[PDB]
């Protein structure tokens, strides 16, 4: 079936670079949209921004647009998120999510979401 | 379904045209534009020279905002294409 | 940009009683408006898109309306398992951003 | 019918990418039009002041009935859409 | 294919949302061109009277190729549309 | 089957207000165009107006833009047209016309037709 | 705007004569054009659209054709059924206007 | 089957004008695009141009441009090329071909060809 | 216009072996490039479109891709019919040209 894995588990130091990743079963990358969003412990959703592997054509909330960028390989159904210069706001749950079958309307397919956490 | 296909074969014929037709538009708006500027360059400058404001900044955002509005139209239409393959 | 405002903080309610929560617009969606809800932990789930229609397997109890930038979701017949976080998000033009959430308790 | 459907959708993707070209068209010819008006406020009106016809209806009304005609071919356009839920 | 049929219905009314919003677009900029000349008939041609160079050529081209674009895809969709008939 | 059911039979005073309707059957109001047309005794076929159900997106010609508009209700599948400051010259047969098959081209289906006259 | 002229005002002839009208515009109506009958009572229905067709259940007896601004209906073989009245009009742009219309008459 | 028919083998003077012409079968002419290629005996392809038989919309490489023409007969599925002011150079071989399958993106059916020399 | 440059001249091999012909575009031809090959005589045929494809009835011994400006063709294990002459042409805007070709002979 249609699914989203989801990994990671950064424990890391003030001022370092992450990567964090999922996976795509049940249908191509190619053919949908991927969406990063982040969950601060207690403060709801923030939207990330999106890219479009059919042409890597990326799109990013400017309150991120200096802080990560979103990346992918069509070829492994696979999507990635690259964040740097982590610092203790960081600390929290990226999801991962797709349209799958909401096409134009909604976030249909999520991640089981990794959490990233900064400490010294 | 054979005559959705008509439909929407004849509904994007219809589409193909309307675009020609702003196309035409623009030209003929280029034409305009080169027109002022031949009168201002012909006469207005060289008898200033041989002798020798204007606020429009609401308009041009107006202007802005609805192609901006264009983009947005656009990008939704990619986004229902993609649900075909599927 | 287009922000969401979600109004209602936090709701109180016994099992059996219908509650609602609001959601408006600092601008027009063309109603491209959809509703989440998570639980204490996990993922949350899509329960209502388009602002006017309900996600399959989504249960009865759950409905929604609205036009221009006033949108809002019902929820009839309260059952234990209804208790949770609710968020809004629109998918219009960018960024596709998310209101602050309504958090339902069981009382 | 499975070819008409990746011909229609080919079809509706090369009208979007003519609806992006002219949104750049557009987005010049402002350019175009905010650096004559430049010229003319920051050298000619000073100039003038300083020291103390353009007759286009004809290329106007050709432009608004061409832009008119584009609205006569969206109008039908959706008329054909209809048809389709049937 | 019904969800395909559905999919195509909806971009292709996105896209003629999309044309309607650049028809304003052009419609308001004929606005802004009308008050230039407006300005100039008005006041600046009137003064020089009593009291008797624009190089835009490379912002042309450039809207000129631009619009050819714009033709190029128009006729793209059309080649693809004839395949339906089949 | 797909059928039109127009009605009304106003005898009315010069300066009154009339309302003419019709009905729909065998199909949805939303999915089509309703058209008014006014027929003089003897005089051949002026078109009025028409309008878009879905979002009451209407259209005169302009000889009766300030004489006659017409609304509906979708969710009895009705349609009507309200003339206004009734004379002599209205006294005709009014037609409730559809495009139900000839989309894009012609009306195709047609109401009987109702009679409204004005007299002292 | 655009005017229909429906030249004929009367014709006259006896069953199985061959008669034609002809409608001429005052602008391009890009094809569409209709052509309707109406009986000396009852509602009027369509015989042919797209100015080339025929409407479904109509005779073979009646054709048409044209292009620009100038179509014409033919009519074969009349029989008694098909005296009465027959109009004109377009559906480009708007006003989507009739033409005064012709009477053909038996004898 | 679709196939094109080609025929011509003709012999004239210079000056002299000459009409080359292919015939369809298996599809109708109106649905397709009719292209003319030039073959010089040991020069490689030059394209000439192409027709649409829906409307009679010609284009032509400016090359070709005060040099021939094509038209066509839908009711007969036929096409021709005409040629004029013929001089040595124009000795060669010309092809009629179709886009029949690869619809936008290639020429796919191909006539046998016809050859027409110029001689004193 | 856009015009085409096909580098080889001309290509010698023997059967067996791997030869590669490249195409150049003067433009952007937005993948719309097509390979065709012809024998001595008799007419052109298509053997790969879209440069990324095979044309039907096609042998897997060719192949090709590019992308811009740049273009090629690959032909496998030369057999003894794979010999003679190709062609390469863009399907955008207009004119529709030709490259020189590439003569591909045995020894
Ligand atoms: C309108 O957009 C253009 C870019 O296309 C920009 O250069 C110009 O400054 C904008 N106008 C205003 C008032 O911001
Ligand atoms: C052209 O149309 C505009 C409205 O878009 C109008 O203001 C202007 O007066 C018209 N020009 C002429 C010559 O009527
Ligand atoms: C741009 O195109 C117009 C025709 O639409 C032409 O008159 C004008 O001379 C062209 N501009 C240049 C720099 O060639």
């Amino acid at each position: 079936e249609v699914q989203l894995q989801q990994s990671g588990a950064d424990l890391v130091k003030p001022g370092a670079s992450v990567k964090l990743s999922c996976t795509a079963s049940g249908f191509n990358i190619k053919d949908t949209y991927i969406h990063w969003v982040k969950q601060r412990p207690e403060q709801g959703l923030e939207w990330i921004g999106r890219i479009d592997p059919a042409n890597d054509n990326f799109k990013y909330d400017p309150k991120f647009q200096g802080k990560a960028t979103i990346t992918t390989d069509t070829s492994s159904n696979t999507a990635y998120l690259q964040l740097s210069s982590l610092t203790s706001e960081d600390t929290a749950v990226y999801y991962c999510a797709s349209v799958i079958t909401t096409t134009g309307y909604a976030l249909d397919y999520w991640g089981q979401g990794t959490s990233v956490t900064v400490s010294s | 379904n054979a005559q959705a296909i008509a439909n929407m074969k004849n509904a994007i014929q219809n589409t193909n045209e309307a675009v020609k037709q702003l196309q035409l538009a623009n030209k003929q708006t280029l034409a305009v534009i080169d027109t002022i500027r031949g009168e201002i360059n012909n006469n207005i400058i060289p008898v200033i020279n041989q002798l020798s404001k204007i606020d429009i900044g609401n308009q041009l955002a107006g202007i802005n905002q609805t192609l901006q509005n264009a983009e947005d139209y656009i990008e939704k239409s990619e986004e229902f294409l993609k649900g075909i393959n599927p | 940009d287009i922000q969401m405002t979600q109004s209602p903080a936090s709701l109180s309610a016994s099992v059996g009683e219908t509650v609602t929560i609001t959601c408006r617009a600092s601008g027009n969606i063309h109603n491209y408006l959809a509703w989440y809800q998570q639980k204490q932990g996990k993922s949350p789930q899509l329960l209502v898109y388009s602002a006017k229609t309900l996600a399959d397997g989504v249960p009865s109890r759950f409905s929604g309306s609205g036009s221009g930038t006033q949108y809002s979701l019902k929820i009839n017949s309260l059952q234990p398992e209804d208790f949770g976080s609710y968020y809004c998000q629109h998918f219009w033009s960018s960024p596709r951003t998310f209101g602050g959430g309504t958090k339902l308790e069981i009382k």
